[PDB]
RNA sequence: CGGGCCUUGUACACACCGCCCGUCACGUCAUGAAAGUCGGUAACACCCGAAGCCAGUGGCCUAACCCUCGGGAGGGAGCUGUCGAAGGUGGGAUCGGCGAUUGGGACGAAGUCGUAACAAGGUAGCCGUACCGGAAGGUGCGGCUGGAUC
RNA sequence: CAGCUUGUUGGUGGGGUGACGGCCUACCAAGGCGACGACGGGUAGCCGGCCUGAGAGGGUGUCCGGCCACACUGGGACUGAGAUACGGCCCAGACUCCUACGGGAGGCAGCAGUGGGGAAUAUUGCACAAUGGGCGCAAGCCUGAUGCAGCGACGCCGCGUGGGGGAUGACGGCCUUCGGGUUGUAAACCUCUUUCACCAUCGACGAAGGUCCGGGUUCUCUCGGAUUGACGGUAGGUGGAGAAGAAGCACCGGCCAACUACGUGCCAGCAGCCGCGGUAAUACGUAGGGUGCGAGCGUUGUCCGGAAUUACUGGGCGUAAAGAGCUCGUAGGUGGUUUGUCGCGUUGUUCGUGAAAUCUCACGGCUUAACUGUGAGCGUGCGGGCGAUACGGGCAGACUAGAGUACUGCAGGGGAGACUGGAAUUCCUGGUGUAGCGGUGGAAUGCGCAGAUAUCAGGAGGAACACCGGUGGCGAAGGCGGGUCUCUGGGCAGUAACUGACGCUGAGGAGCGAAAGCGUGGGGAGCGAACAGGAUUAGAUACCCUGGUAGUCCACGCCGUAAACGGUGGGUACUAGGUGUGGGUUUCCUUCCUUGGGAUCCGUGCCGUAGCUAACGCAUUAAGUACCCCGCCUGGGGAGUACGGCC
RNA sequence: AGAAGGGGGACCGGAAUAUCGUGAACACCCUUGCGGUGGGAGCGGGAUCCGGUCGCAGAAACCAGUGAGGAGCGACUGUU
């Protein structure tokens, strides 16, 4: 078992194509941090944290519009673990020509492809979501 | 496959094979063009082509293809050899130019006539 | 014997009067082996060792310095020694060429011998191995279905 | 190419150098390098750049610029601030030349030039006028550097061979359905202008310079005077007459713009591919017509592209090429949740550097352009300082979810050894008994009449284990079933008692690994390669029949391959269900005795949704969605072959 | 395989007075013996390095392997 992060994103991936409406996944802080992200981007529902048997467990519900279609069409993680890819302020990626959001992970924290070019600071990109 | 084992174990490009191996990076050669003779092609073609076993300058024998109707060649006779393929006799790689050394031009050829050598008219 | 419909297998579609395998014979091309033979390369050990630097020796020569005027100092010629290119001797290494004869390979026409595979291809076929046989191949043992059977 | 190294690795004292240093020496120690490729072999000057490409990349190192190396081949030193000392010295060698034979001389990879090689690459030109260089106080003198010229369409750029009107559808050519069409405003003719070439003439900038003479005393400054330009009487300007001196090459079946006629008749020939030509060829040759480009146009050679056919960007492995036969494990790669710190990675900013030229963007100057100057970019990088700590990493802790241990149960042809059971086949002994038996599609070979086959009793011996038995179980795979005993490995469930990330994978390596085969010894019923006979057949080195050796079995070793297959590497998480079956646990329905239903964990099948796939199909046991590591593929043959090596 | 093929070899002096290695006298303890420990004399052995000397020649005379390559037969030591 390697790569929560990728871990994370196949779940959420998995789930939003078979049309279910929240998933559980063990809670991380970094796991936290890019929900909420995806959060304040719009590509899902609130979401919370409970207490399971073990540890924490993390709650997140999927959003879908007035027919059954998914607001999330994409996920990929971008820094493996067996390839890290960083990038500078120039030349932050661009996701769906800049339609998508693209998560970097920087000295300030999480951020998006815009505030982190507002605020000048590159770092690890994590995942594009789009 | 794996950045790790490219990391160990890099890509390696196709192997080629040199085509001007007669003319080891010569444009054209020079030959001495001994024993001239004819020969049949491939199965569905049956005719008649004009050859010559050409010793080139780089101390090598080869088979060149006399192009044009109707040369002046003979036994030992200096030729000017390019590259070019017939794909209908089996091993000609290469072709006698026609303008050269001994090789006058086609005789009353009037179409393209810069192939096969021609002065236009005087 | 011929025909019709459905279903099954197929490497056939010129459509089984189809496709197709391997020896053998003739020819051409490239290539392996081979008693031996001709070249190249880089070293190695030892012998001999030019110039030259360095180290010694130096009765032969020596203007400046010193001298008690006899010489002394210091220098040089020559000579010896280490190192030393080229050369010589020797045993190997390695890269090529040729070689009587011989092994297979490929391509050639409308040659000879069979018919191994493709249909249950007429003994299901392939795989590993062993023995055998003009040749495709056969047979034994184990395996597989990429075959059948109620 | 798997072992290289003995001044080799290090130390001490000396020596030596401009300088540290095994640079050298005496002694001492026994190290140093290597799978992150030492040692060896092949090839090569390196870079700014150039070509290509959307980019990443690939190819390349020619003009120009920087650095290095060398100067007939090899070695050496001297002089000097400084030496690969091209036109210096010494020695040796090869070569050319002189000689009175004793001995001497030489070095174009400087410019120009000659022979040779080659497909192929230039004049034995002018000037120090400008810039740079050396010596001199200077004037000056030297400079084949350099500035120009000559030659070559070798290349890039620019401009010409006219312009404005004009169906005689001139003439003719060619095609025609003989009616016409086309060349074609194209020509004739009318008129206009002369860029360039031609003729004549004037004539430079490059020179706010170099010289001598005058103010300025000199230094600095103008002044004015001569004089000084190889290019060059050139560029350019002016003037003169005249459309006047000036277009070719390739292709026209598809790619790919461009079609007909005649001649030829698998011939002659064409061709990048696949193809075109055997009597009506748009593919051969000519003509007419057309298309592209144009002082050029085609061919050959080489590089990139297209080629996502080496895939980082950006590919694959069920059946197309491609998962090692399976496992364990070394280096390596990768790594669960959480706290603090560091600030190596990462990221922000600033300073230095990243020469010039080339490249891009904007101007500026040559009549335009090519070319040239300026400014800003670019120069992906590296070094120094100062910030940040999300993630990676290090250091110091913590946790139990992964992993392992403990306890309690459970199922099993998992393995090894020893002993042992019965059915049946064969043979031997005896009894009964008499002429056939055996075998095939049909027969024959064969066995028997010396007593076979058949039948009954006894005995010997080897091998395999009917029913159970299955689709089912166990094992990493290969594989494993008569029974009992002895020894021994793994798995699952439950508990949550323990440790606290101890995990995953794994290049090489090691182990195991059907059958056949090999060695030594034993055993040998049945079966049965080879071998023999019979039959079939044209033949039958086979299929069928009758015999029959090795082998099959055992002990101990070797071999190391299989369609060793799920033709599917291992680990992990997630993504509808339905229905069988093996092993547990478990409430409730707890009797509804039902050992039925439900729930959960671990297996093993079928069917099916999403999804995937070229299709077939796979589908919670993925060939789906993702992450980590490993093996493998790059058209078919030659070939899993040769040579080398290992076993 | 002593494969092949090469190099050194005499004398004198010095290192060298424990140079090094053998044995171990005078003199040092004691369970007193035919005892032990240190001690290092005299007497012998061998090799090296450096310097010098001599001849045509340093293995000095006597003594004391020739080596390599390709076939045939028999494996080999042996026996006649
Ligand atoms: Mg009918
Ligand atoms: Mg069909
Ligand atoms: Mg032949
Ligand atoms: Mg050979
Ligand atoms: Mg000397
Ligand atoms: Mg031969
Ligand atoms: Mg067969
Ligand atoms: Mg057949
Ligand atoms: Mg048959
Ligand atoms: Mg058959
Ligand atoms: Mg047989
Ligand atoms: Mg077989
Ligand atoms: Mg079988
Ligand atoms: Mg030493
Ligand atoms: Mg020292
Ligand atoms: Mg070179
Ligand atoms: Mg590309
Ligand atoms: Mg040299
Ligand atoms: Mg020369
Ligand atoms: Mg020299
Ligand atoms: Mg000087
Ligand atoms: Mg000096
Ligand atoms: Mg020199
Ligand atoms: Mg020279
Ligand atoms: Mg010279
Ligand atoms: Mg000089
Ligand atoms: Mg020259
Ligand atoms: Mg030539
Ligand atoms: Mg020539
Ligand atoms: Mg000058
Ligand atoms: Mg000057
Ligand atoms: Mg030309
Ligand atoms: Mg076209
Ligand atoms: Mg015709
Ligand atoms: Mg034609
Ligand atoms: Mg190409
Ligand atoms: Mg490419
Ligand atoms: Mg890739
Ligand atoms: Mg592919
Ligand atoms: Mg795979
Ligand atoms: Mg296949
Ligand atoms: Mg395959
Ligand atoms: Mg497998
Ligand atoms: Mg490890
Ligand atoms: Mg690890
Ligand atoms: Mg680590
Ligand atoms: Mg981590
Ligand atoms: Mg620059
Ligand atoms: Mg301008
Ligand atoms: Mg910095
Ligand atoms: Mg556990
Ligand atoms: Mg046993
Ligand atoms: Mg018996
Ligand atoms: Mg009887
Ligand atoms: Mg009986
Ligand atoms: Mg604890
Ligand atoms: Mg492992
Ligand atoms: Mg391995
Ligand atoms: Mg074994
Ligand atoms: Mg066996
Ligand atoms: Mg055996
Ligand atoms: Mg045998
Ligand atoms: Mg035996
Ligand atoms: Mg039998
Ligand atoms: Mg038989
Ligand atoms: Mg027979
Ligand atoms: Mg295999
Ligand atoms: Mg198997
Ligand atoms: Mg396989
Ligand atoms: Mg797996
Ligand atoms: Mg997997
Ligand atoms: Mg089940
Ligand atoms: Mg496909
Ligand atoms: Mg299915
Ligand atoms: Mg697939
Ligand atoms: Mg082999
Ligand atoms: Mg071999
Ligand atoms: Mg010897
Ligand atoms: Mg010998
Ligand atoms: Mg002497
Ligand atoms: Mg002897
Ligand atoms: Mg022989
Ligand atoms: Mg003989
Ligand atoms: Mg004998
Ligand atoms: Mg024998
Ligand atoms: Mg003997």
């Amino acid at each position: 078992m390697t790569d929560p992060i990728a871990d994370f994103l196949t779940r959420l991936r998995n789930a939003n194509s078979a049309y279910h409406d929240e998933v559980s996944l063990p809670h991380s802080k970094l796991k936290a941090n890019i929900a909420q992200i995806l959060k304040n981007e719009g590509y899902i529902s609130d979401f919370r944290t409970e207490d399971a048997r073990v540890g924490k467990s993390l709650v997140i519900q999927l959003k879908y519009g007035p027919s059954r279609e998914r607001s999330i069409a994409g996920l990929r993680r971008v820094s493996k673990p067996g390839l890290r890819v960083y990038a500078k302020s120039t030349n932050l990626p661009r996701v769906l020509g800049g339609l998508g959001v693209a998560i970097i992970s920087t000295s300030s924290g999480l951020l998006t492809d815009r505030q982190a070019a507002r605020q000048g600071v590159g770092g690890e990109v994590l995942a594009y979501v789009w | 496959p794996t950045i790790q084992q490219l990391v160990r174990k890099g890509r390696r490009d196709k192997i080629s094979k040199v085509k001007t191996a007669a003319l080891k990076g010569s444009p054209q050669r020079r030959g001495v063009c001994t024993r001239v003779y004819t020969t049949t092609p491939k199965k569905p073609n049956s005719a008649l082509r004009k050859v010559a076993r050409v010793k080139l300058t780089s101390q090598v024998e080869v088979t060149a293809y006399i192009p044009g109707e109707g040369h002046n060649l003979q036994e030992h006779s200096m030729v000017l050899v390019r590259g070019g393929r017939v794909k209908d006799l089996p091993g000609v790689r290469y072709k006698i130019i026609r303008g050269s050394l001994d090789t006058q031009g086609v005789k009353n050829r009037k179409q393209a006539r810069s192939r096969y050598g021609a002065k236009k008219e005087k």
